[PDB]
């Protein structure tokens, strides 16, 4: 087997499509797209550092020096052979995607019913991305991939559930890691119950989990640290650092955590966008700083695809330093490499685009950091 | 005297309820989209060029999903950008594609499938 | 104390029984000959000399 | 006057005065016979 060990990235190969869709307080003009680079960089919370489909993750990882496998399906016609043209540019190994000559790639097919006076839609035909069989897998690719990479889209066919859970257990037979990227699409913000019903299994199901801050508040609760962040002292600070008005960077404890633990859990990252990544392990638990700058090039930058280069930085280094699980600082001085691609990946205008390679990642964590924190 | 720049209108879940209800000629395009979205720039622009394209053979309308987020979400939307192919005969289904699609698939799905 | 942490600028608001409160002060060094702009007490904003 | 009148009822801080400042958490900040028994004697 050859090196970087390989990893499996499984689930839909879309453009751009970020899933991640909250309500936004601040809207632009509805027309004029030239003010909306103002909320690339005074972004809505959840939309920090958005994550993307698994392809985004494979792309990024593989220009971060790794070797990556996408297992998917798509259609036969010119989109599908295009993004398959897409992924095979960027080196990663297409051998796990399946083709279907009836199908349309990206294409669903809904019927629009007024149910209680309300429009409404309901799907006839899914599209092959979310049409993969448990038959159509690609056993070779499951058996030497070391981290098998998924996101909560899947989560939302029962053809792809299904399919994943047996490409699951198929990896866990040959003794690969379950990497569950949250990244919840539209539909899983309705509540948290329903959400936590859909989610656990696969949540149970993974040894690596990355959450975003608003997606753990979301699982955990919403209302009371919303209120925890709204707390000011009526008389007098407990402590000189609370006078400074300063920006929440809450560490959540592990007793918090502990409903979404189990014993198979590896490692869990909570990332406040590129500025902390909360990390905890069954040993111990801390937080890395970091930093972002969109306002260095306020015509460029755009946030599509660095929650994508975070977790493909995390994979890369997880791959290739074993320590990282039992050693706090390695892990520290590992997620930083996350951190830096995570702040490249924010520069440039297009998910893909502009994920950022090794080279240039460890020259801005070289460059950010104190050489102590290397 | 001064043509307006924009030629995608905005509609509110009530005002594209009523379009779909009404009697259709020409093909309906309806796009959910947000302005805190990196992807609906590009997005906007194609569909400002295809709405170019097809003066009065098509029809394309955009939904905010920041005014319109339980209506957005009752249609099957995970996430933006987000096109819905709706065909003037209503025994036809409509066509969901998610993703930045080249403005060439929109035109071989409004040619061959509205 | 050598198992306590600095106190920091300012001056003692309230005393307690473990605890102080400190109203937060900044020291501005002047050598002689230096002509302070101000009364006792007076109330000074951001920028003023 | 209320007569020559030309909303229907049917239809933190501290302050410190001597010239106002407040004083909040921005600026204070904290650094840190029978039993006898204290109470009134009548």
């Amino acid at each position: 087997y050859d090196d970087p060990p390989l990893v499996c990235c499984f689930g839909a190969v879309q453009k751009e499509f970020v899933p991640v869709v909250r309500v936004h307080d601040n809207p632009m003009h509805p027309d004029i797209y030239s003010q909306w680079k103002m909320l690339q960089w005074d972004p809505p919370e959840f939309g920090r550092a958005p994550g993307g489909p698994p392809s985004n993750v494979a792309i990024s990882h593989v220009r971060l020096g790794g070797r990556a496998a996408f297992m998917g399906k798509v259609g036969g016609d010119d989109y599908g052979e295009e993004l398959v043209l897409m992924m095979n540019k960027e080196r990663v190994q297409t051998r796990g995607v399946k083709f279907d000559e009836g199908a349309s790639t990206a294409c669903t097919r809904v019927k629009i019913k007024f149910e209680d006076g309300k429009m409404k839609a309901e799907t006839v035909k899914e599209p092959p991305e979310d049409s993969l069989l448990a038959s159509e897998l690609n056993l070779a690719v499951l058996k030497e991939a070391r981290i098998f990479h998924f996101n909560s889209e899947v989560l939302t066919s029962p053809t792809m559930e299904s399919t994943l859970f047996k490409a699951i257990q198929w990896s866990k037979k040959f003794g690969g890691l379950i990497f569950f990227d949250l990244n919840l699409p539209l539909p899983l913000w309705r509540s948290r119950n329903e959400t936590r019903k859909l989610i656990k299994k696969s949540w149970d199901e993974a040894n690596i989990i990355e959450v975003s801050q608003q997606e753990l508040e979301f699982l955990l609760d919403e209302e009371y640290y919303e209120r925890r962040r709204n707390y000011t002292p009526q008389y007098f600070a407990e402590d000189f650092e609370q006078t400074k008005n300063r920006r929440d960077y809450y560490h959540y404890t592990p007793e918090e955590i502990k409903p979404l633990w189990h014993d198979d859990l590896k490692l869990l990252v909570v990332t406040d966008g590129t500025l902390r990544l909360h990390y905890y392990t069954p040993k111990f638990d801390g937080v890395v700083v970091g930093t972002e700058d969109v306002l260095i090039t306020p015509f460029t930058c755009d946030r599509t695809g660095s929650g994508d280069a975070v977790v493909a930085g995390i994979m890369r280094k997880l791959t290739t330093c074993p320590e990282m699980f039992e050693d706090q600082d390695v892990l520290e001085r590992q997620l930083r490499f996350a951190v830096a691609a995570g702040i490249i990946s924010q520069w440039t205008i297009g998910a893909v685009r502009g994920f950022p390679t090794e080279s240039a990642t460890q020259n801005l964590k070289e460059q950010v950091y104190v050489p102590s924190m290397w | 005297f001064v043509r307006e720049d924009y030629l995608v209108r905005k509609l509110s879940a009530q005002e594209l309820q009523d379009l779909v209800k009404g009697e259709r000629k020409v093909p309906l395009i309806v796009d959910f989209y947000a302005t805190w979205c990196g992807p609906c720039i590009l997005m906007a622009q194609e569909l400002e060029m295809l709405a170019v394209e097809y003066e009065s053979n098509a029809m394309i309308v955009k939904v905010d999903t920041d005014d319109e987020y339980e209506f957005a979400r009752d249609m099957q939307v995970r996430g933006l950008p987000t096109l819905f192919f709706i065909s003037p005969d209503p025994s036809k289904d409509a066509i969901r594609t998610e993703g930045l699609i080249p403005l060439q698939m929109m035109r071989d799905i409004i040619d061959n499938d509205m | 104390a050598k198992k306590e942490p600095y106190l920091k600028s300012g001056q003692v608001l309230i005393v307690q029984r473990d605890s102080v409160v400190i109203r937060s002060a900044k020291p501005y060094l002047a050598t002689p000959g230096a002509k302070v702009h101000g009364h006792y007490r007076e109330i000074l904003y951001e920028g003023d000399t | 006057r209320k007569r020559n009148n030309p909303m229907n009822p049917f239809y933190h801080g501290t302050i410190r005065m001597f010239s106002l400042l407040i004083l909040s958490s921005s600026n204070c900040f904290r650094i840190g016979t029978i039993k006898n028994s204290s109470g009134p004697l009548g």
